[PDB]
């Protein structure tokens, strides 16, 4: 479980 | 000093004791008397200093905000009163923040040592001078300002040069400069570039970690995520 | 005292303002300071009085629970350290309570004055005596024990002949002397035996009460029931 | 559980 | 307001 992605 | 009677391995269990009973300000004074013994804190030792002082000061920041927006939303036109009361507050904050950069330059900032534990030190004096900027002016103020950033700026050149992109000090340190970036020295631009690189290279070395690892990195790769949603 | 040079009117708005800034310390100085002007305090005040010195009070008998945890636990089959720092919380909240029962002596317990008044003064002085039982020993805590017993009984009688057994101030003092018996004077049957009556003898007024009223007289007949449930 | 006093 | 690191950074 990792942060999301930069948008 | 008050702690000087006192073994260095009793100081360390107090401040222990200090911090299950939730008495930060006790805390804080066990490990300045076991760091004016004049011996390095262990990896446990300095995340237990900067517990105990962070909480002190905490509390006194977020007293200072409180009375500062009251005393804001009384200032459209009243009495000295709330005026008088923060400045009382400003005074023991800075006196805190005076005792933390004092034992910070006495005794634990070092030519020498690991660069975890100097860079460790140099982004807590960064912090230290951050907080004495968000209750300075005039003058004093760009002094403070100056302070901060050149001790965050070499933490960041140890860091990037001896710790890999994923190691919790350097991300922390890269999260509080972003920080200073935007609050303090009013550079929008470079806090969002500092806080997009660090998450982005960190984001790249995740699958390297073991669990205990991964925990630490992440929680703070999310503060970096949460600051760029609300700064973008 | 310090707070000497301060109108009484800036005291209490100073207790207000640290009241929002969540500083109890700062709280029970100024509420102090006011009560050192020799003039009654309000119903308002009062509780501003009380708030404060209960919070302080309350984060001490916290931290002396978790110390006094720790102490039995190392001491069934490891040092001085616990029990040291579990004296210096102890002392510290010994100076709270005698502070507060200082200024209940010289100031605030009167014979004139509302029947609200003179009880809520007398409950404090069992309340503050009540935590000095708590920590005390010996030849000592028998002397607190009376003087708590004392200063609850002074109350219930002026509470039975002034006050009807739906007011909140006669059921909190109920309550608090309940305890006083069950966790304090070793003496459960009369807390058990307390609590019944004063529940009962409410319950049969409840329908004379305002909706404001009820409100406040129920909320603590919750509490008497659920130390019931607790106790029998 | 520990019996409750007033809370105040 | 802005995210800071908290005072445990590792641990």
């Amino acid at each position: 479980m990792r942060p999301r992605s930069l948008e | 000093g008050a702690m000087g009677s006192m073994e260095r391995a009793s100081l360390i269990q107090k401040a222990k004791l200090a911090e299950q009973a939730e008495r930060y300000e006790d805390m804080a004074a066990f490990m300045k008397g076991a760091v004016e013994k004049g011996e390095e804190l262990s990896c446990e030792e300095r995340n237990l200093l900067s517990v105990a002082y962070k909480n002190v000061v905490g509390g006194q920041r977020a007293a200072w905000r409180v009375l500062s927006s009251i005393e804001q939303k009384s200032n459209e036109e009243k009495g000295p009163e709330v005026r008088e009361y923060r400045e009382k507050v400003e005074t023991e904050l800075q006196g805190v923040c005076d005792t933390v950069l004092g034992l910070l330059d006495s005794h634990l900032i070092k030519e020498a040592g690991d660069a975890e534990s100097r860079v460790f030190y140099l982004k807590m004096k960064g912090d230290y001078y951050r907080y004495l900027a968000e209750v300075a002016t005039g003058d004093d103020k760009k002094r403070i300002i100056d302070s901060a950033r050149s001790a965050y700026q070499e933490a960041m050149d140890i860091s990037k040069k001896e710790m890999p992109p994923t190691n919790p000090i350097r991300l922390g340190l890269a999260l509080n400069f972003s920080v200073f970036h935007y609050e303090i020295a009013n550079s929008p631009e470079e806090a969002i570039s500092l806080a997009k690189t660090t998450f982005d290279e960190a984001m790249a070395d995740l699958h390297t970690l073991s669990e205990d690892s991964y925990k630490d990195s992440t929680l703070i790769m999310q503060l970096l995520r949460d600051n760029l949603t609300l700064w973008t």
